[PDB]
């Protein structure tokens, strides 16, 4: 089975519309149909062996436009179709999927930092609200662990976060958990084994090669070894039990360097370069077009 | 210029 790292949209100069996927096995990357409009800030998720490129936002030369969409890329065909729209535009938005459902979580829209949460469902093609977060949070990392949301780190408008909450779905309820050891915007959050780990992001002081870990059983962060680069907007995947984060930018360029981390060995390394520095791209896993 | 995204503004 061929399963490759898409990586979609992003941001260098202004907001972009490549879709590109990167196969681990043999280190080559394949451009692939372009989204329809520009993006930046987007999450991308998997279901049902589809690609969904969600939320973000396109800043052009012309102006900022904050995105409401949702798009499904076929790799079978190589075409993007649109979707439902959310309720609201959410720019650096953070995405989850549980039992085949997306959840989009807080993002902006202008001036406006969002708790509110979405759910869609595929085979309806509706989005409906759930509840919404305890704090508002754009620049959120999310990820999904055991059937459970976690929505860390961000901006709520006035300060940067170490804060981070878990969603419960049969209650629609919103917790806080235990906060991370550092302030995290713009972090990667992903999920590898039994934690969630938070990489890099901005702590208002400087892009971040740190990475910590929630334990969702002793309810701790601790921290693991450190990226090589320093990254804040970056992209994050998991890939047969290893992370994967994709450029970012780390307060001098907008980096094409691809790391790979893995938990065995506590170690990280350079696998591969994209083919161009960007930021703010989506990222997700599943098979290989054609 | 946006020091968490690089972005221009």
């Amino acid at each position: 089975v061929g399963r490759l790292i898409y990586t979609a949209g992003g941001y260098f100069r202004q907001s972009l519309s490549y879709l590109e996927a990167y196969n681990p096995s043999n280190g080559s990357w394949l451009r692939l149909a372009d989204l329809q409009v520009p993006r930046s800030g987007l999450a991308g998720c998997v279901v049902g062996g589809l690609l969904y490129a969600v939320g973000g936002r396109n800043n052009s030369p012309d102006g900022n436009t904050d995105s409401s969409a949702l798009d499904c890329y076929n790799p079978m065909t190589n075409q993007w179709s649109p979707c439902a729209s959310m309720s609201v535009p959410r720019n650096r938005i953070g995405v989850g999927v549980i039992d085949g459902h997306i959840y989009a979580v807080g993002g902006s829209h202008g001036c406006i930092h969002h708790s509110s949460v979405e759910r869609y469902e595929p085979e309806r093609d509706e989005w409906h609200l759930v509840a919404p977060m305890l704090t508002r949070r754009i620049g959120v990392g999310v990820a999904v662990l055991n059937r459970l949301l976690y929505a860390v780190g961000g901006f709520d408008g006035t300060n940067r976060l170490n804060s981070a909450e878990c969603y419960y779905p049969e209650r629609n309820e919103w917790r806080m958990i235990t906060p991370m050891n550092t302030i995290r915007s713009g972090a990667g959050v992903c999920v590898l084994h039994n934690c969630i780990y938070a990489a890099g992001g901005y702590d208002g002081q400087d892009q971040l090669n740190s990475v910590e870990r929630y334990d969702v059983e002793t309810e701790t962060w601790t921290f693991v070894a450190p990226m090589r680069h320093h990254r804040s907007a970056l992209g994050i995947t998991v890939h047969q039990g290893k992370i994967y984060v994709l450029g970012g930018y780390d307060g001098h360029t907008f980096l094409d360097s691809v790391e790979c981390y893995d938990p065995d060995s506590d170690t990280w390394s350079e696998v591969t370069r994209m083919t161009s520095g960007r930021s703010g791209v989506g990222v997700a896993v599943t098979m290989e077009p054609c | 210029l946006d020091e968490e995204t690089g972005e221009f503004l």
